RNA sequence: AUGCGAAAGCAGUUGAAGACAAGUGCUUGUCGUUCGUUAAAAUGGCCU
């Protein structure tokens, strides 16, 4: 388990999961988090090279997938964004808000 | 400042500022701050939380915190305080709703077990006591908003 | 209007409106102070409604639905904070127990 | 439509044009021209659902026999209202309660 | 017990038997809210040890 | 079990899994302390009708 | 009862013409009729 008590409640989540079984993406609304499955805890890096397990985005997030374990692919209410694993940082990015 | 308040306004807002601002806001800039801002350092929250500069910003930082943050960690922040500003907060709290009580309960829980004394004990259970008292009144009182023998009779009609 | 005795009797005065503005000023205050410490004025309204209801339903459509709704959502914030209030009665029961053990 | 296909039988309201009592119900044979029948449902009806709410009024279903004796009319109200169409008269058969 | 309250005061009443009755269930609920009132606050407590 | 906790707090805090060690009370309890607003409501529908009625 | 929102709720909504039926030109009521907007009743219950 893992059960914060959060007094602020979002309609919309996703959650994916890696191949080997270990990078649990779990998108809460807009701020996404990239935690180890072993203890449901957010990604306490040593190496800290701004790949941090916490992320913020535009909006609130509507649906998260990894295509490989390469890249992973975020979906808000005005965008959508694909984001590498190899590093912390943004890769592509696509308008929306039109429809 | 309309390019900072909008800069506040924005969503995303990356690393440096939002690491220390508050050292550099630290009162109109400040509040645009405590409504909306992405990333907050729990340090300065509960820092500002028990500065007694008490604008009812006790009520609006306690929301902030209970929102964004999960117990846990609020757990070991609130053990990283120190003691004589928690019983200046406690003091003020038996002095005189949801996120300050969620507050209470919280640094309750972070203290523990050990190093409470018998005046501040009584006056607490006092003080929380006499709210259960009224505030279970109070629910009652919202459930309570939320809800053939003629055998002989001798009397006479107008005619 | 102090004892309850008195209170379900003006009640039936009152009965026999100037009951609907009554509770339209109980209302307000209640609304304006939820945490209120007397035991007369929410012993008013606990009265009112458990004796004379009825017409309280029937009389109008507006006057008094809108602050009827603003204390309905006071009260259920209150039965809301309930639970957390009990359980901080139970953490100062535990380190009032403690202390005890501590003393003896 | 008849189940030989020699039958065609409908409603109109030129009777409520010309009547108080709205509706009338015409039958009509299709290849000969053996069969012409006219009735208004003022007279199939009651008097006795005339002081009720509108759902007995509503005929929700029609069927005819294949010769051309029997008229069912089924109500909007759970009642199957059949009519020999030789002195145009009425039988009940109550089963159901919705139409 | 709520509908059948909402239903039947008149009959309550008019009859005594049922007074009886409901004078007593007044004490169970009281008797049984106070257990579960006491239950929050061991689940509190437990709270506390962690 | 209220006086259980006074005491041993010590070794119950020193061991980490509270929630597996205790799985059954933790239910128990929790199953009480959620049923009660349900209660509270009916109580209050009663007592409603309880003054209404014995009051004449 | 629609919009927004979390299972809380938070705001607003309930207006027109027609035609007909009844009681006595007048009142009500009805709509297998149109506009405008974010808008309970005919003792009649489930197969082998």
């Amino acid at each position: 388990i893992s059960l914060p008590n959060f007094n602020h409640f979002s309609n919309s989540v996703s959650l994916a999961w890696s191949q080997d079984g270990s990078l649990i993406f779990h998108g809460f609304d807009d701020k996404l988090q990239i935690l180890d499955f072993d203890t449901f805890k957010k990604f306490e890096s040593l190496e800290n090279t701004k790949t941090v397990s916490e992320f913020t985005l535009d909006s609130e997030i509507q649906t998260v997938k990894l295509i490989n374990d390469t890249n992973l692919i975020v979906a808000t209410r005005t965008t959508l964004n694909a984001i590498n694993l190899l590093r912390g940082q943004v890769i592509n990015s696509f308008d929306l808000y039109p429809f | 400042p309309k390019t900072l308040t909008f800069l506040l306004t924005h969503p995303l807002f990356p690393l440096s500022r939002t690491r220390n601002l508050l050292s550099l806001l630290r009162p109109r800039l400040f509040k645009q701050a405590i409504v909306t801002c992405p990333n907050l350092p729990l340090n300065e929250l509960l820092e500002e939380l028990f500065s007694i500069r008490n604008r009812e910003l006790l009520l609006d930082i306690s929301f902030r915190i209970l929102q964004d943050f999960t117990r846990d960690s609020i757990k070991q922040e609130m053990k990283k305080l120190s003691k004589l500003d928690v019983q200046n907060f406690i003091e003020f709290i038996t002095s005189g709703s949801t996120q300050l009580f969620q507050l209470l309960s919280l640094v309750l829980d972070s203290i523990g077990l050990f190093s409470l004394e018998g005046a501040l004990l009584e006056n607490l259970t006092l003080y929380i006591d006499k709210q259960v008292e009224i505030a279970e009144r109070n629910t009652e009182l919202w459930n309570l908003i939320d809800t053939a023998l003629p055998t002989y009779t001798m009397e006479y009609l107008d005619i | 209007w102090t004892e309850p005795e008195i209170k379900k009797f003006i009640l039936t005065k009152i009965n026999t409106d100037h009951l609907s503005k009554i509770f339209l000023t109980i209302s307000k205050s209640i609304t304006q102070n939820p945490w209120n410490e007397e035991n007369l004025l929410p012993l008013w309204l606990k009265w009112l409604l458990t004796l004379k209801s009825g017409e309280l339903n029937s009389i109008k459509d507006k006057h008094t639905k809108k602050n009827c709704k603003h204390l309905k959502s006071a009260l259920r914030s209150s039965e809301e904070i309930l639970p957390v209030l009990l359980g901080i009665q139970g953490r100062l029961e535990m380190l009032r127990r403690q202390a005890k053990l501590r003393e003896d | 439509i008849s189940s030989n296909g020699k039958l065609l039988a409908h409603m109109c309201k030129d009777v409520s044009t010309k009547d108080h009592e709205h509706k009338s119900i015409s039958v009509v044979s299709l290849f000969d021209d053996s069969v012409n029948l006219s009735f208004p449902l003022g007279s199939i009806l009651s008097s006795q659902t005339q002081s009720l709410s509108y759902n007995t009024r509503y005929v929700s279903s029609m069927a005819i026999d294949n010769m051309g004796q029997q008229l069912a009319v089924g109500f909007a109200s759970g009642v199957i209202s059949i009519v020999s169409l030789a002195d145009l008269q009425i039988r009940l058969l109550k089963w159901h309660i919705d139409s | 017990v709520a509908v059948v309250l909402e239903l039947y005061g008149n009959t309550l009443e008019s009859s005594p038997v049922l007074q009886e009755l409901m004078i007593d269930l007044k004490t169970k609920v009281r008797h049984e809210i106070h257990k579960s009132k006491e239950a929050q606050r061991i689940e509190g407590m437990l709270q506390l040890l962690t | 079990v209220k006086w259980c906790l006074i005491i041993h707090g010590g070794y119950l805090v020193s061991i980490p899994n509270l929630m597996s060690t205790l799985s059954s009370l933790h239910s128990t309890l929790k199953r009480r302390s959620d049923l009660l607003p349900r209660l509270l409501a009916l109580d209050a529908r009663l007592d409603c009708t309880i003054n209404k009625f014995k009051t004449l």
